[PDB]
């Protein structure tokens, strides 16, 4: 019947055979997942005199 | 366990079915009275006893 049975479970797709598979099996998104700068209370309160 | 789940050979599978129920009601009949004689309402002690 020439189904899509699940790729990336295992079973591998009706039309492929031997050793092909599926190849794009995940849509990747290209915006990552980034942290930010924890913020600081005490280094503003700090004046700087040279050395 | 009993989530509708399809698969890609999609065929007779979750099959649902609905009822429609009814409510009643009904009517009833009440009622009562009271006699008087015209000798208590003639010569009785109140003028507006009716």
């Amino acid at each position: 019947m020439l189904n899509y049975n699940a790729p990336i479970d295992g079973q591998k797709s009706s039309i492929d055979g031997a050793g092909s598979d599926q190849m794009n099996t995940f849509y990747w998104l290209k915006k990552a997942i980034i942290q930010a700068r924890k913020d600081q209370y005490f280094m503003p309160l700090a004046s700087v005199t040279n050395m | 366990s009993k989530l509708p789940l399809l698969t890609e050979n999609g065929g007779r599978v979750n099959r649902v079915g609905f009822t429609r129920l009814s409510r009643e009601g009904s009517i009833h009949k009440f009622g009562f009275f009271y006699e008087f004689t015209q000798e208590s309402l003639d010569f009785d002690s109140d003028d507006q006893l009716k």
